[PDB]
């Protein structure tokens, strides 16, 4: 099946998706450091951890965003 | 007057060339002290001098420094570095909260402060930012704290017990409001001993400082740290 | 066989700190080795230090 972006990761705590909105997505000017969730994303098997997360020893600020949606797929808030 | 008492040095005169460039005058010295203190004040007074410093900005609409607002004509980044270098004097306590509101085409001075009374503005024309539109207005709160030395904004972050909002940026805080010490050792006249010094010392500092209360700090700060030696177990 | 892209942008700022590389326009690299403090560094007649 198609894999999608969404809010919430299983087997996580409420803590980490508080830098992410609604959309999955890691809020602009959101700070932060390794290891934390930028875009949510779940692949299913009933679904795994497939998200995007900052690589180990990399930290910063979020500036941008930027999303590119296929013809015909609709298109998330943030888009 | 005899070989075992010394001559007490004292101040003498406080020269304010400026509201920041001040002189010290220290006499009298028996040979050799005025060298030893003079450099013994200046390394105290670069580096354990009390001020006070901005330490987190909160503009309106701006919620990272990497941005930019509609009108002004400076970058957050900018505008926080501009920020960085004004200087203010608190009185009471080592916290404060100022607010600044400003509209309409021109700069955007220190004098826009909203008044509090125990917050004085050493440099009220020290400008911020350039509103180049009208119907453009900018709303800030400018954390201030009093502290020493220079403390970036990961030291300070380290913490992250706060974990401030998207919107509160960390500006990296110089409390140090001394900028330049110079001392010059002389001959001084003291009825007929004919071997004494007096001392002169010329600060630059950014006005937020009295010299002789500097003096008196760095002279605290010696004796306290040497009370240890004095005690030595 | 991909329907979705979502790119983020982080920005960092990096200071001098020792071990980093640093040059003139002659040649003359060097590796900064130690930030000396502000009272430690030679000063000259008007206290002004380098």
């Amino acid at each position: 099946g198609p894999e999608e972006i969404t809010a919430d990761i299983p087997n996580v705590g409420e803590a980490a998706l508080s830098k992410l909105d609604e959309s999955g997505i890691v809020y602009i000017g959101a700070e932060v450091t390794g290891g934390d969730i930028l875009v949510g994303k779940v692949t299913p098997k009933d679904v795994k951890d497939s998200s995007l997360r900052v690589p180990n020893g990399v930290s910063g600020t979020v500036i941008d965003v930027q999303v590119f949606t296929r013809d015909g797929v609709e298109k998330d808030k943030r888009a | 007057g005899s070989v075992t008492e010394f001559l007490k040095p004292r101040l003498v005169d406080i020269e304010q060339v400026s509201s920041t460039h001040a002189k010290v005058t220290l006499e009298p010295l028996e040979r050799g002290f005025g060298h030893t203190l003079g450099n013994a004040l200046r390394r105290i007074l670069l580096s354990s001098m009390p001020g006070c410093a901005v330490t987190e900005v909160e503009i309106d609409g701006v919620l990272h420094e990497y941005s930019t607002k509609e009108g002004v004509q400076e970058d957050i980044l900018e505008i926080l570095l501009n920020l960085k270098g004004l200087a203010v004097r608190v009185q009471g306590k080592d916290e404060v909260i100022l607010t600044l509101n400003k509209s309409g085409i021109g700069p955007v001075t220190a004098a826009d402060i909203t008044h509090d009374g125990d917050v004085e503005i050493v440099k009220p024309q020290h400008v911020i930012c350039h509103l180049t539109d009208e119907n453009a207005s900018i709303s800030m709160r400018i954390k201030v704290q009093r502290g020493r030395g220079y403390v970036p904004a990961s030291t300070r972050i380290h913490s992250e017990e706060d974990e401030r909002p998207i919107g509160r940026l960390l500006v990296d805080a110089c409390y140090s409001p001394v900028e330049r010490i110079a001392y010059n050792v002389e001959a001084a006249r003291v009825e007929q001993r004919t071997d004494l010094d007096k001392l002169v010392i010329e600060m630059e500092t950014n006005g937020t400082i009295d010299p002789e209360e500097a003096i008196r700090r760095a002279a605290t700060i010696l004796a306290e740290q040497l009370e240890a030696f004095v005690d030595l177990r | 066989g991909v329907l979705k892209i979502v790119k983020v942008y982080l920005a960092v700022k990096r200071r001098i700190q020792p071990g980093d590389k640093m040059a003139g326009r002659h040649g003359n690299k060097g590796v900064i080795s130690k930030i000396n403090p502000i009272e430690d560094m030679p000063y000259d007649e008007n206290g002004t230090p380098v």
